[PDB]
């Protein structure tokens, strides 16, 4: 998403790499469809089964993607709306997000998982969205981030 | 509610899920009696939010 | 998708039905893509042999 921007942005285009990353960027999709749940969110392994839980970290990196890709090209909006109303049920009243984790190695994740910077990039991946920056959620972020 | 400075008040607050939107409102706090508030919800875009 | 196109031309659509269609097309799209040949044509069974 982020080298076709950067060819895009920096006016490096060609026609036929979008084809190529349109197969790519489909048969991904999918794949993640391979792997959510229902009620929305992912994790490591998923579909099939309910005897799992979906990730902070994967779903925002997830939705991310959704977001950029989304703001190049078609997308249906309401499965990453029930995502968000997953993210949404999942953090305190005052405190912060819960590394709900069902991941999958130890240096996927180029951050070190402080509790810190789970919560910040949750919240400000969630409002990297097409969201309000006046949100309680993200507000109840901000508690935890001047916390942090 | 009950108990210890009523200086409170409680609320069922609305933010919706996607865009913006909200039926803020406000409901007193006074001890140990269950007075109850009849707020309502107008119409939106889409059907079920 | 012929329903699709038959609901744009009769004129009478109800447009998250045809965003979830759009899940659909991407998603028979790929999953279809799972299955075929090295060459581009198509079998039953397929894939990972
Ligand atoms: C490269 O970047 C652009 C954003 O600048 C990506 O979005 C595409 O932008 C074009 C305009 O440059 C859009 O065309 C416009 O569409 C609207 C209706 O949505 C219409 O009202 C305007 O008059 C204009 O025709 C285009 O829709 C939009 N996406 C596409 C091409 O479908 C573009 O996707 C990026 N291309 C890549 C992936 O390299
Ligand atoms: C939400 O915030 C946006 C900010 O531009 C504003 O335009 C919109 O009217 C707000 N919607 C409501 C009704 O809260």
């Amino acid at each position: 998403i982020y080298v076709l921007d950067y060819l895009n942005e920096t006016q490096q285009l060609t026609p036929e790499i979008k084809s190529k990353a349109i197969g790519y960027l489909n048969t991904g999709y999918q794949r993640q469809l391979n792997y959510k749940h229902y009620d929305g969110s992912y994790s490591t392994f998923g579909e099939r089964y309910g005897r799992n839980q979906g990730n902070t970290w994967l779903t925002a990196f997830v939705l991310k993607t959704f977001a950029q890709a989304r703001a190049y090209i078609f997308i249906d909006e309401a499965h990453i709306t029930q995502a968000l109303i997953w993210l949404s049920q999942r953090q305190k009243d005052n405190g912060c997000f819960r590394s709900s984790g069902s991941l999958l190695n130890n240096a996927i994740k180029g951050g070190v998982e402080d509790e810190v910077t789970l919560s910040a990039y949750i919240t400000i991946a969630l409002l990297e969205i097409p969201l309000t920056v006046t949100h309680p959620v993200v507000r109840n972020a901000l508690f935890c981030l001047e916390s942090a | 509610l009950s108990y210890l400075n009523e200086t409170v008040t409680v609320s069922a607050s609305l933010e919706s899920v996607r865009g913006n939107r909200s039926l803020f409102t406000d409901l007193e706090a006074e001890n140990d009696v269950l007075h109850c508030v009849a707020f309502a919800v107008p119409k939106s875009s889409s059907n079920e939010e």
